[PDB]
């Protein structure tokens, strides 16, 4: 007989307003500590959280704290319902767990990601996003103020203690296990959200540390901390005002670097009065919802409601898996992942299967890195040459092994089916390493080992074609690339009867700090006929250079979409590239320069 | 003594006295109540009420929060006791006929106004132009709708709204500037935005052939001062946002541009009258003050009509206020004192009447 067809009991008395055990079943357990869903004879759907058997009664004391709110402060709505402590059937065994109604619907962290995706593919407009964060965060810091009227402190809101309900859209937090009264040492805590005094010396926890938390919570899920595992919360966020608080993808659109702000604002004045700022300077969860952030951008309650039942009744978006940007940290990481492949062959015990696997990550990582910037060409041929000295201990080292290598295959065939640019030289080339490294295993294991079947002859000319396609791919573009260089020191040379009297005139307009002013016309007009006579001047300066500067960015932009952002084999390419669009930049601003400030 | 004419849009209420080059009062049609006050004062005061607009995609829907704007207009802002001038309002295309009946009643009941009519708002911008047959894109901050006109009279079943105007441009740049770590948020930060939209914006004529130059390079960048002194520098956000108006893809809408919209209007017009409305497109509206956009609606227009058809875009100076204009003609003609409806005529036949007149 299942532990599906097991019946339930009570540990203590329950709750007033507690069901009836009578017929409930175990119907699954989830994915910390392990949660089963209780379906009733009716099913209204309950949560069983099973203890942990290491056993410290963190449990019992939870449903204390949740007790002891429900008497001091009353339910609320966004708060978990509890009923009490049972008996479950888990594991061949009977264990205490705690019973409460099911939150149906998602976490705090994919709903957030669900909704930034709705709002950024134009799904939803940006008053219904920001309308719906502060929305959220009224409900987080209506929560606290609750707790604080209990003298409960929560000591671990963060977004897998935050669940959204699907039919009302409404947030509701979980997850006691960690409460302390106020003014006593917190159980526990979360290192990447913890407010900084939360946990250290004679004073503990407070409203104050929830209220942090509950900023530090809404920051990872608006920001998207989850792309960058090098940063917590907590830190709050870096200002970047006089460079680009951005990186530039392919095409020119601008992303947004989470945890990096370009201008003071509402939202950053929010995230630095609470964040940045110690226990007594910080406001109480009241305090928090009067901010200027909280005041001023809000919606209708129902709107926010509705738009978080479309979020959660649509498709989640899923987590991210591999878009993290490629940092000196982390291609250090991978560099240590290759160190113990190279420890592992020195002392017999390579696993060839995941270290080929492996590469292939590598592989996509450098190519990754390459295409943006992050880190410089020092720190790539490091990693380069100890994949490359990789390769060199397999083959000095001497149908499985067919489904590890399918995939790196099918992945660079993919890679041949796309348009190219020059960037993808140092690709292509490694791409070719890695086939002609996986043609000389299998073709090697059948030497000494299991002879080469139907499917390894086929896969070895898959491997083959690929390569040579690779070739002829690889030798075209180096063609292109010796036409692209010599285009582009002839359009150098012509520069040099304008460039250094442009780029003096253009300086010294600069220096006069020219900048579009808020306010009215009357308010702005000498600042308007003052940038007008300083860009008049400039104009004036370069008169004779103005066909040529014209004529000269209609080719130079072209060659500049050819050349590209990106790191090239062909290091003086670069330099040269730059210097074109340092003079691009001149002219074009020039050939402008009437049309913005005059 | 001399008429009012007012406008009520979405964003901004325009209000002056038949007769004059401009109205006198421009402000937003904003009312804020407790969690009451109205336009710019509704702003400052923000922190203490829940401001709304009581004009959506062109049409009312809070007569409470309209009786308020027009109070404030005559008491405020003109200073004028509506008792003694008559009044001329504006209306959308294709405004329900019970719309119409309210507005006539509140003028006669709540204010007593002695005469009022109402004009349709893109008609009065083609007479503004000097025409009485043309189509007309008008596009303000809550709606854009294409009117063909013939003769003087509009032709509604070729009239086309489009949920597409300057509040949701001013929305998408607000996002679309997150990605340069620019979280503006707040109905005060949307306006400001709505300063940056206004002064730096522009319609790219070859949008592909602009977005390749401001990859390749740094010189369509420019700066900007916020009220607190701040600085912010933005590039193919300016040309990116209204390029919506012509890709409504871009604010997540399955829909036609203000191009292919006017285009079907055209066509939903008898073959005989076409040749006239592609020679006098007329433009109209905040939302239609883009540098670029009169070239990109002639190159854009020329794309689908007939390669024999003349196609002709107009596009006055000081176009925000086309509306208002027309309706300062429209009242200070010497003709026109016949058609106004009197309280005598209202008092006699109640709000109905307005159908009959207008
Ligand atoms: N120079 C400009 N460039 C771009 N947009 C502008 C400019 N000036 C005003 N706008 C925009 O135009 C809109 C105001 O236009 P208008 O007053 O004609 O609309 P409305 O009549 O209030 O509303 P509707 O016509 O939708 O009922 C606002 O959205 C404003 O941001
Ligand atoms: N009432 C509930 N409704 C829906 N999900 C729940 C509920 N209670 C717990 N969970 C889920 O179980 C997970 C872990 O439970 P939690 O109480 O946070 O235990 P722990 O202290 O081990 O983190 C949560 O992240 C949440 O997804
Ligand atoms: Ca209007
Ligand atoms: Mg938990």
């Amino acid at each position: 007989k299942p532990q599906t067809e097991l019946p339930l009991g009570w540990k203590g008395k329950p709750l007033s307003g507690a069901p009836d055990l009578e017929g409930m079943r175990v119907a699954e357990t989830d994915k910390e500590s392990h949660i089963s869903i209780i379906e009733t004879k009716d099913k209204q759907r309950l949560v069983a959280k099973i203890e942990r058997s290491i056993a410290e009664g963190h449990l019992f004391a939870e449903l204390e704290a949740y007790k002891h709110i429900y008497k001091t402060a009353g339910k609320h709505p966004n708060l978990a319902n509890v009923h009490g402590m049972a008996v479950v059937p888990y594991g061949n065994r009977y264990y205490y767990a705690l019973l409460m109604d099911e939150v149906d619907g998602w976490r705090c962290s994919d709903t957030l990601r669900s909704l930034a995706d709705s709002w950024k593919q134009g799904k939803i407009n940006s008053e219904a996003y920001w309308g719906t964060i502060k929305f959220i965060a009224h409900r987080l810091l209506d929560v606290t103020n609750h707790l604080a009227k209990a003298g409960i402190v929560h000591n671990d809101i963060k977004p897998g203690n935050v669940v959204f309900d699907r039919a009302s859209g409404e947030p509701v937090v979980i997850d006691l296990g960690l409460h302390s009264r106020s003014g006593e040492q917190p159980k526990g805590f979360t290192e990447s959200f913890k407010a900084p005094e939360l946990g250290v010396g004679n004073l503990g926890a407070s409203e104050k540390s929830d209220v942090f938390l509950v900023v530090s919570t809404l920051l990872h899920g608006i920001e998207g901390f989850e792309k960058d595992p090098e940063i917590k919360p907590n830190q709050g966020l870096r200002f970047i005002t006089s460079e680009p608080a951005h990186v530039m993808d392919e095409n020119g659109y601008p992303i947004h670097r989470p945890g990096i702000a370009g201008v003071e604002t509402a939202y950053t004045r929010f995230i630095t009065d609470i964040l940045g700022v110690s226990a007594d300077s910080r406001p109480d969860s009241n305090e928090a919802r009067l901010h200027e952030f909280l005041s001023d951008g809000t919606i209708d309650e129902e709107s926010a409601k509705q738009i978080l039942k479309d979020t959660l009744t649509g498709e989640m978006s899923p987590l991210p898996t591999d878009v993290r940007r490629i940092t000196p940290y982390y291609l250090r990481e991978l560099s240590d992942l290759l160190r113990t492949h190279l420890s592992s062959a020195a002392t017999k015990q390579l696993d060839m299967g995941v270290v080929l696997s492996d590469l292939d990550t590598m592989l996509v990582a450098l190519d990754k890195a390459e295409r943006e910037g992050g880190v410089d060409k020092d720190q790539l041929k490091s990693f380069n040459s100890l994949i490359l000295k990789t390769y060199s201990v397999i083959g000095a080292y001497i149908n499985f092994m067919l489904s590890i290598v399918e995939p790196s295959l099918q992945r660079i065939q993919k890679h041949l089916d796309q348009t190219h640019s020059f960037s993808d030289i140092g690709s292509l080339m490694r791409a070719h390493k890695h086939l002609e490294t996986l043609l000389e295993v299998l073709v090697t294991l059948s030497q000494q080992g299991q002879p080469v079947s139907s499917e390894t002859y086929s896969f070895l000319n898959r491997l083959a074609e690929a390569k040579v396609t690779l070739s002829q791919q690889l030798n075209t573009l180096q063609q292109q690339q010796e036409s692209a260089k010599a285009q582009l020191s002839i359009l150098i040379n012509r520069s040099g009867s304008w460039a250094d009297v442009a780029r003096q005139s253009l300086q010294r307009f600069d220096s006069t700090r020219p900048v579009v002013k808020f306010g009215t016309e009357q308010y702005t007009a000498i600042h308007r006929q003052m940038m007008a006579a300083h860009a008049a001047i400039t104009l004036q300066e370069v008169s004779e250079f103005t066909d040529d500067m014209r004529n000269f960015t209609a080719d130079s932009i072209p060659l500049l979409i050819q050349l590209g952002r990106s790191s090239l084999m062909d290091e003086h390419l670069v330099e040269q590239r730059e210097k074109l669009r340092e003079l691009t930049t001149i002219a074009e601003r020039l050939n402008r320069l009437e049309r913005e400030w005059m | 003594v001399a008429a009012l004419v007012v406008d009520n849009g979405s964003g901004m209420c325009k209000a002056g006295f038949a007769g004059d080059d401009a109205p006198r009062a421009v402000f937003p049609s904003i009312v804020g109540r407790p969690r009451s006050y109205v336009g710019d004062e509704a702003q400052s005061k923000r922190g203490i009420l829940t401001l709304k607009y009581p004009i959506e995609h062109g049409i009312i829907t809070n007569w409470d929060d309209m009786e308020k704007i027009w109070h404030h207009t005559f008491y405020n802002e003109l200073r004028v006791a509506p008792e003694e001038h008559p009044v001329l309002l504006t209306e959308a295309p294709l405004n329900p006929k019970a719309n119409r009946e309210k507005m006539t009643q509140i003028m006669f009941e709540t204010f007593n106004s002695p005469a009022m009519h109402v004009a349709i708002q893109a008609v009065l911008s083609l007479y503004a132009s000097g025409r009485t047959t043309g189509i007309v894109l008008d596009s303000g901050d809550g709606v854009s709708h294409t009117v063909p006109i013939y003769e003087g009279y509009a032709l509604p079943h070729a009239i086309l709204r489009l949920d597409l105007a300057g509040r949701d441009l001013t929305d998408y740049l607000m996002k679309i500037l997150t990605e340069r770590g620019y979280s503006f948020t707040t109905t005060a930060e949307r306006e400001i935005v709505r300063d940056i939209k206004e002064k730096l914006c522009y319609v790219a004529l070859d949008f592909e052939q602009e977005m390749a130059t401001a990859a390749a390079s740094t010189s369509l960048e420019k700066s900007y001062e916020l009220p607190d002194g701040q600085v912010i520098a933005i590039g193919n956000e300016r040309f990116r946002c209204p390029e919506a108006l012509f890709q409504p893809s871009f604010l997540g809408m399955e829909s036609c541009g203000i191009h292919e919209t006017v285009y079907n209007s055209i066509m939903k017009c008898d073959v005989d009258i076409r040749k006239d409305l592609y020679a006098n497109t007329v433009m109209s509206g905040g939302t239609t003050m883009y540098p670029g956009i009169a070239d990109r609606m002639q190159k854009e227009i020329t794309a689908l009509a007939p390669s024999t058809i003349k196609t002709k875009i107009i596009a006055p100076p000081e176009r925000k206020y086309s509306v208002w204009i027309g309706g300062s003609i429209l009242a200070s003609l010497s003709t026109f004192q016949q058609m106004w409806i009197s309280k005598e005529e209202y008092d006699e036949s109640g709000p109905g009447i307005v159908h009959r007149k207008c």
